């Protein structure tokens, strides 16, 4: 349970992580039109 | 004349030698900051003289 | 009673926050002549 | 009462103050 | 303000308006009218 | 302090003076020449018997 | 300007000066062996409560007494309070003879304030 | 000056009562007023090198930015090794002066 | 010869703003006359609040909400939260109203007489809205200013009086405090708690010395990160990573002001200590302790011993324990059993509420502020109906704690709204389709099918 | 006829003799009969 | 002459102060995808015909003003940039030279009349 605690605190550090580190990464550069 | 990977990221820090700023500089602004040093200079020494004693100082072995 | 030796002014001081909102108001009606 | 209706002429005077400001303008000519 | 402060600060005054600008008013209010001469 | 009637009575009435006659000086550029200074002797009338109710205040 | 207190400090100051002088000889109790063996957070509950009402209740010289000699008497009723700032947080210093001096000071002050004012 | 005299990830430099009886290890907090002045107080000497340290990052900051003045470099002979180690000596002698004072 | 128009620019006579996105002179015309406004307000409605005051009745019973904004830095406040001096409170606003004048005028030279653009007059003043180095100076002249105001408080609290403080013992007291908090693990890590209950993340803030040792570190980072934005550039990254137009910096910061006054809408609910009692009027958490501690000690006078009963329902009808073994209020009350409030802090044991100390030891200063603070419960109707809904209006009281948190949920909640609906538009205009899409190069046609 | 006056003036007098008659409603719900005082 | 037991200059062109809202020479700025090129990968055999061209682009600008012509700028320029294009950077050239161009009329704010002139000429070495 705290065996369990860090397993699920990993899962929100990933995907928040790999949403914060998502829209750094040019993401005003898809918007197809002009600099697509 | 032997390049290492040291030496390509510090040749930048040390690239130019003799750049210089033009004629008599920033100088007062130095000089300023040096006036305002020795006055807190001159104010350190009286402090521990004990000659520009202030209220709720006292300079003694009575502290923390 | 707010005031020292003031003391007739307590009709006027209490509309004085009013008036913000009758800001609003007077600029729709200065573009209602010109503009539309 | 006597200090109710001064705040209410108070009132009186400060509203339609402001659209005199407009249609002074609106008729002097004056680029609205 | 303290009674040995003052009797600082009342230094850094004098100190300042006897010694500094008469020297420095004292110098350069005579070596500008002293020019030297470079054209020989 | 029967004076601080009639100074903030000029005062209220003065500066009612300037809700409406400041739009129209800065408004009209024709006659803005005219009203140009009419707004220095007209805040600087303001400033300074705001300054002298603030004297008379604690005089009071 | 009033000199006569007849029921005005019979019914009211004979009796603001009756309930922190009945704290005042309680006062040598749990609080002085508080500081002298072992409680910490206990005298935080004695400086805002039985010493709480030792200063909201001693609050209201402006309210009730002479008041040409109210100005003087503001900051006799502040320094009190303000020693007594120090009694409360030198407990979070761990170190309780800070306290006990602090403590020492609530004698210079409150019974110099109720020896004085009979009127 | 924080990060290790304070508490903040370190232990405390030695300070005494007066009298010098119980000193031990204990964090002392940086006192900022005048009172850290005097060196007796121990409040200074973590009030130091913060403020200190401040002041010799905003030296740095600033001194990696601009350039001396050629009214200096021919002045001092700033190009020149020796130069600067006279003037490092000559520093250093002031500093080893107030701790044969203090 | 007109520069609004219609069909000159393409915006009706709504969205009654956007010509002014690139004409940069009359939009300082347009905040400046806006910042007379809110100074307008600042000083008339405390100005309105004073004359509508009487000294002797409490603060929060009339319903005034910037009175009790003054009454934190103690502005002629004696002990206990009644006021001695209210020419204090009545120089505020006029330093306010006075100054709305000198404000507006600013606001209407530049919007009327002044320039229409001012990158050409200035050099300094200037913006496109895309120049990177100059735009970061703009918010470097603000933080720098920011910072000047963040020591501006704590400057009144070392040197000019104090701050008023909650936890003075004798109720509560102003006091000129002696040691702001500088321990960064303290302070910073009040940051890195949980923001719920227990916890309290930016709310439970109390023993008022960590508020003011933080406006030490708020102003000196802002100050830091005022002359930084002065010297430097943004990086790499974030030169690709935001939208570079007038459009998105309103929705940046709209963002954040949407999120500050959450944060205001949270303060203003909970904090005991930034917003006294006294002054602005009991919380929910307060008064529902409130209410069953004046009747736990009106039975203390009729003698039933407290520990032995049971309420109606198993539990105890007064001092039941809590899930982490305080010893709490019992009933409805478990939900506020993280209650820190000035008074019954000295009936806080060891545990909780020690009972060597909840008996022999209630005080009659003690139990007339619980008592006070049961029926002025914020509890109210839209107009001045107070208490329970229910309850006839005998009397009025909104409590402006409870009058003041939704007010800004209004706001706060609503900017949230245009944060959004800038961001479409802000999006949308480095896209180029803010008029929506094409009719030749439809670009769903492009995509493959599903 | 051609004694037409333009209509955003009398639009503000229409306006704000519409705002008087409630703004006298919400004065009448403080004093009178059904205030409760 | 070498030595180096005393001198050594160079750099001026930095942070001193001014308020002015003044004086609008011609503002320059960057074309896209330029970065300031270091001069130790670049080379010191490589650069010293590189910063005599510099002197010797305002000193052709010098000789037009009272040749009272542009003609020798707008012929001595025209396809330097397609010799130079695999030494030196064409985005570099074009942001010293019109740095040079701000500079320069900078200087003449006093006179009033020659600053009009010199924006003439110096605006015939960007356009060629
Ligand atoms: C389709 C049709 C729909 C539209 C029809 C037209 C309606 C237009 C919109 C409504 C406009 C309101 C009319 C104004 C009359 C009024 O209301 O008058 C009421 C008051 C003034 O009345 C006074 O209101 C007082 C209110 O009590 C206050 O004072 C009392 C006595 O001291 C108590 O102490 C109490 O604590 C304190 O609250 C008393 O009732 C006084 O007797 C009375 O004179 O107007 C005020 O002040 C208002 C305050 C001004 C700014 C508003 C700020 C609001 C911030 C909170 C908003 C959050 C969301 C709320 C949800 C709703
Ligand atoms: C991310 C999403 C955050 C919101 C999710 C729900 C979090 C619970 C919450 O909202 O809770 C708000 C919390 C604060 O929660 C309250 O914080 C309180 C701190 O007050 C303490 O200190 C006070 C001092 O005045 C009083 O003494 C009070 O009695 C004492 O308990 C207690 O911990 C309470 O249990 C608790 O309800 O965070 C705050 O302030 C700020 C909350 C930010 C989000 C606001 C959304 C509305
Ligand atoms: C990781 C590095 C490290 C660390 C943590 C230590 C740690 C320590 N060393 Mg040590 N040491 C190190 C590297 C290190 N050493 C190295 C590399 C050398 C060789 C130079 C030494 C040589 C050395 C000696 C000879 C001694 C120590 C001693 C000590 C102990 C006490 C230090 C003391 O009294 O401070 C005294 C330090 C100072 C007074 C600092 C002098 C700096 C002056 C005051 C300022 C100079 C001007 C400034 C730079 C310019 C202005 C800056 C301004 C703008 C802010 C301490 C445990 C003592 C010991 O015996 O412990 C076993 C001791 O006598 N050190
Ligand atoms: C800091 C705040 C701020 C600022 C400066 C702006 C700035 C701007 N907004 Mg905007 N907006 C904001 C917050 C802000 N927004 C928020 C928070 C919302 C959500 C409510 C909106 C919603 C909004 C809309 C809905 C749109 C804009 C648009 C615009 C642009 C044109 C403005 C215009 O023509 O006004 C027009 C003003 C009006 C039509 C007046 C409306 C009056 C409302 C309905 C009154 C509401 C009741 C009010 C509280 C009074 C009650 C009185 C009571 C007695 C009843 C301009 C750049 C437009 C745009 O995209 O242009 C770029 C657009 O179409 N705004
Ligand atoms: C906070 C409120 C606010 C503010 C400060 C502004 C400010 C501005 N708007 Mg605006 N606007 C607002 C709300 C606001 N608006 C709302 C809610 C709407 C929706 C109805 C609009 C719709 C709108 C449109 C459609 C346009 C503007 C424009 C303008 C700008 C120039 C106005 C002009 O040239 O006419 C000057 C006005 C007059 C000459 C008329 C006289 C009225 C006087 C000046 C009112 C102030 C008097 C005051 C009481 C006296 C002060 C006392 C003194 C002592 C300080 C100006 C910056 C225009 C623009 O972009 O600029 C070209 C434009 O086209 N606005
Ligand atoms: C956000 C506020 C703001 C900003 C950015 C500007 C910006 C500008 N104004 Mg301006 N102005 C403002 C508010 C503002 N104004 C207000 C409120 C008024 C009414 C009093 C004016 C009245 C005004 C006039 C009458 C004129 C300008 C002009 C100008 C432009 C030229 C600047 C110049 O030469 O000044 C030079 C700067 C100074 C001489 C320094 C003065 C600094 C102040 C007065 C000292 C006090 C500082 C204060 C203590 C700081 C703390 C602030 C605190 C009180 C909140 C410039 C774009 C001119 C213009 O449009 O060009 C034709 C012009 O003629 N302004
Ligand atoms: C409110 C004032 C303010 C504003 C508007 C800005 C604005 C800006 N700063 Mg800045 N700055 C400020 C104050 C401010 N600064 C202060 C006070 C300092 C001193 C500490 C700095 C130090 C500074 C540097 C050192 C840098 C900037 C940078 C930037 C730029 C981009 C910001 C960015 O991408 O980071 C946004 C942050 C992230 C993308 C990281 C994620 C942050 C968290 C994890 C997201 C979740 C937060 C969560 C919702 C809330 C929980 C809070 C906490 C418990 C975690 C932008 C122009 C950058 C730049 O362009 O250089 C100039 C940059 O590198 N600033
Ligand atoms: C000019 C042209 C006008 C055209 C109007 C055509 C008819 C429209 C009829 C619709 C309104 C019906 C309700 C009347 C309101 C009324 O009588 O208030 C009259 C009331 C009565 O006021 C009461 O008088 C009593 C006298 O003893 C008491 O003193 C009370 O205290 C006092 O409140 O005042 C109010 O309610 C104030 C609020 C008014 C706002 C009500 C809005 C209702 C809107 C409902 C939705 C309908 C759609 C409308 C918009 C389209
Ligand atoms: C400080 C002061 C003062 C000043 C004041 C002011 C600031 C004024 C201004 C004022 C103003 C500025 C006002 C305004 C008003 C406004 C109005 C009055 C408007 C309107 C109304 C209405 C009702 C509207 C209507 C409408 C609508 C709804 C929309 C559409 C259109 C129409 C029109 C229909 C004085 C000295 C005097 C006094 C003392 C204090
Ligand atoms: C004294 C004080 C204090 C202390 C301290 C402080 C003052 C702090 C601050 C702090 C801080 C300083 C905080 C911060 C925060 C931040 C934020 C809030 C941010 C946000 C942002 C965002 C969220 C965004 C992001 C992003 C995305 C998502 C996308 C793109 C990219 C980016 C990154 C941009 C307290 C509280 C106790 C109280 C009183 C005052
Ligand atoms: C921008 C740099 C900031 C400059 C200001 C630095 C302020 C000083 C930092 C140390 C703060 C206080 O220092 C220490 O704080 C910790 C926090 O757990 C306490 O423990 C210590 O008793 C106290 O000495
Ligand atoms: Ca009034």
């Amino acid at each position: 349970m705290v065996t369990l605690k860090i397993i699920v605190n990993i899962v929100v550090l990933f995907f928040v992580g790999l949403f914060i580190f998502g829209f750094l990464s040019n993401d005003p550069s898809r918007n197809p039109k002009r600099r697509d | 004349a032997q390049r290492t990977w040291l030496g390509d990221r510090l040749r930048p820090l040390n690239s130019e030698y003799g750049k210089v700023a033009p004629g008599w500089g920033t100088t007062p602004l130095m000089g300023v900051f040096m006036g305002l040093f020795f006055v807190f200079l001159l104010i350190i020494l009286q402090i521990y003289n004990s000659s520009l004693i202030l209220e709720n100082v006292s300079v003694d072995w009575a502290n923390l | 009673k707010l005031p020292e030796a003031y003391s007739i002014f307590s009709p006027v001081v209490d509309i004085l926050p009013v008036i913000p909102v009758f800001f609003l108001l007077l600029a729709f009606v200065w573009q209602a002549a010109v503009g539309f | 009462n006597f200090e109710l209706i001064a705040q209410l002429l108070m009132l009186s005077l400060i509203v339609i103050a402001g659209p005199v400001v407009i249609v002074l303008l609106a008729f002097r000519g004056g680029d609205l | 303000m303290t009674p040995s402060l003052m009797n600082f600060f009342y230094s850094l005054l004098a100190g300042l308006l006897i010694i500094v600008v008469p020297a420095t008013v004292g110098l350069i209010f005579i070596s500008q009218k002293d020019k030297i001469i470079r054209r020989s | 302090t029967l004076l601080f009637q009639v100074l903030l009575a000029a005062l209220v009435i003065v500066s009612f003076l300037m809700i409406v006659a400041v739009p129209v000086a800065y408004a009209s550029p024709q006659n803005w020449s005219q009203s140009k200074p009419l707004i220095f002797i007209g805040s600087g009338l303001w400033a300074v018997l705001v300054i002298l109710v603030g004297v008379f205040n604690y005089l009071v | 300007e009033p000199p006569s207190y007849s029921s005005i400090q019979l019914e009211k100051i004979q009796e603001y000066k009756s309930n922190i002088v009945a704290i005042r000889d309680r006062s040598t109790t749990e609080l002085v062996s508080y500081i002298q063996k072992g409680d910490w957070i206990n005298i935080d509950n004695f400086a805002h409560g039985p010493f709480g009402t030792v200063l909201q209740e001693m609050n209201y010289v402006v309210r009730n007494l002479l008041p040409n000699e109210q100005p003087e008497a503001r900051k006799l009723s502040r320094e009190v309070f303000e020693h007594l700032q120090d009694m409360s947080e030198a407990a979070a210093k761990a170190d309780r003879q800070q306290a006990a001096i602090s403590y020492q000071e609530a004698l210079k002050d409150l019974d110099l304030f109720l020896s004085k004012f009979p009127q | 000056g924080a990060f290790h005299l304070t508490g903040l990830f370190g232990p405390g430099m030695w300070v005494s009562d007066p009298y010098g009886l119980t000193g031990s290890i204990q964090p002392v907090a940086p006192s900022w007023g005048p009172e850290g002045f005097n060196p007796f107080n121990a409040g200074g000497i973590a009030a130091h090198h913060i403020a200190a340290g401040i002041v010799g990052i905003i030296a740095g900051l600033f001194h990696l930015s601009v350039r001396p003045p050629q009214r200096l470099y021919k002045a001092l002979r700033m190009g020149n090794i020796e130069t600067v180690l006279s003037s490092s000596i000559a520093a250093v002698f002031f500093a080893a002066f107030v701790v044969a004072g203090t | 010869l007109g520069g609004r128009d219609q069909e000159s620019t393409g915006f009706a006579w709504w969205s009654g703003n956007a010509r002014l996105i690139n004409l940069s002179g009359k939009l300082l015309g347009a905040h400046v006359a806006h910042a007379g406004l809110i100074v307008f307000w600042a000083g008339a409605m405390t100005l309105f609040e004073v004359s509508h005051f009487v000294p002797e009745k409490p603060m929060y019973e009339q319903g005034l909400i910037l009175l009790p904004h003054l009454a934190t830095q103690g502005w002629g406040v004696g002990a206990g939260g009644e006021v001695i001096n209210t020419f204090p409170y009545f120089v505020v606003g006029v330093l306010h109203l006075i100054s709305s004048a000198v404000l507006g005028l600013g606001g209407i030279y530049h919007a009327v007489r002044g320039p229409e653009v001012l990158e050409e007059y200035s050099s300094f003043f200037g913006y496109d809205w895309k120049d990177k180095n100059q735009m970061t100076n703009i918010i470097g002249y603000h933080l720098i200013l920011l910072g000047c105001g963040a020591l501006l408080l704590v400057f009144k609290a070392m040197f000019l009086g104090g701050v008023y403080d909650t936890w003075a013992p004798g109720g509560g007291d102003v006091r000129i405090i002696n040691n702001p908090t500088l321990n960064p693990l303290v302070i910073f890590g009040y940051l890195l708690k949980a923001p719920f209950g227990g916890e309290g993340w930016m709310i439970g803030v109390d023993n008022m010395e960590d508020i003011i040792g933080g406006h030490i570190w708020i102003g000196l980072i802002c100050i830091a990160g005022g002359v930084w934005h002065i010297l430097t550039k943004p990086f790499g990254w974030a030169r690709r990573a935001f939208i570079w137009s007038g459009e998105a910096y309103l929705s940046y910061s709209l963002g954040a002001l949407s999120l500050m006054a959450f944060i205001a809408s949270a303060f203003v609910w909970f904090n005991n200590t930034a917003y006294p009692s006294e002054f602005y009027g009991p919380t929910n958490a307060e008064a529902s302790q409130a209410q069953s501690f004046v009747f736990l000690v009106r039975d203390q006078k009729l003698g039933a011993n407290i520990g032995s009963a049971q309420g109606p329902t198993g539990l105890g009808k007064y001092l039941m324990r809590s899930p982490t073994g305080e010893i709490i209020f019992g009933g409805e009350t478990m939900r506020f059993w993280d209650f820190k409030g000035p008074w019954l802090e000295p009936l806080r044991g060891p545990n909780g509420l020690d009972l060597n100390k909840l008996k022999n030891d209630i005080q009659p200063w003690q139990v007339r502020r619980a008592a006070e603070y049961m029926t002025h419960a914020p509890n109210g109707s839209i107009n001045s109906v107070g208490g329970i809904i229910t309850e006839a209006q005998g009397f009025n009281y909104v409590n402006p704690r409870a009058w003041l948190a939704a007010s800004h949920f209004i706001l706060a909640f609503f900017f949230l709204i245009g944060h959004l609906w800038h961001a479409g538009r802000a999006r949308a205009a480095v896209a180029g389709f803010e008029k929506g899409i094409d009719r030749e190069t439809e670009p769903v046609l492009a995509m493959p099918d599903l | 006829g051609d004694a037409k006056l333009p209509l955003w003036l009398i639009a503000t007098v229409a306006g704000t003799g519409v705002l008087v008659v409630v703004g006298l409603f919400f004065y009448g719900a403080y004093v009178g009969v059904g205030s409760a005082l | 002459i070498s030595y180096v037991d005393n001198r050594g200059g160079g750099f001026f062109d930095g942070i001193k102060s001014l308020f002015q809202d003044s004086g609008t020479g011609p503002a320059v700025f960057l074309p896209p995808g330029f970065r300031p090129i270091n001069v130790s990968r670049y080379g010191p055999g490589n650069m010293t015909k590189s910063l005599r061209d510099l002197s010797w682009f305002l000193r052709y600008t010098t000789y037009a003003i009272v040749a009272g012509d542009p003609n020798i700028i707008a012929v001595n320029v025209r396809g330097l940039r397609e010799i130079i294009e695999n030494a030196c950077s064409s985005a570099a050239t074009l942001v010293a030279l019109q740095e040079m161009r701000r500079s320069a009329l900078g200087y003449l704010q006093n006179d009033k009349e020659g600053q009009e002139i010199a924006l003439q000429y110096f605006n015939v070495l960007i356009s060629e």
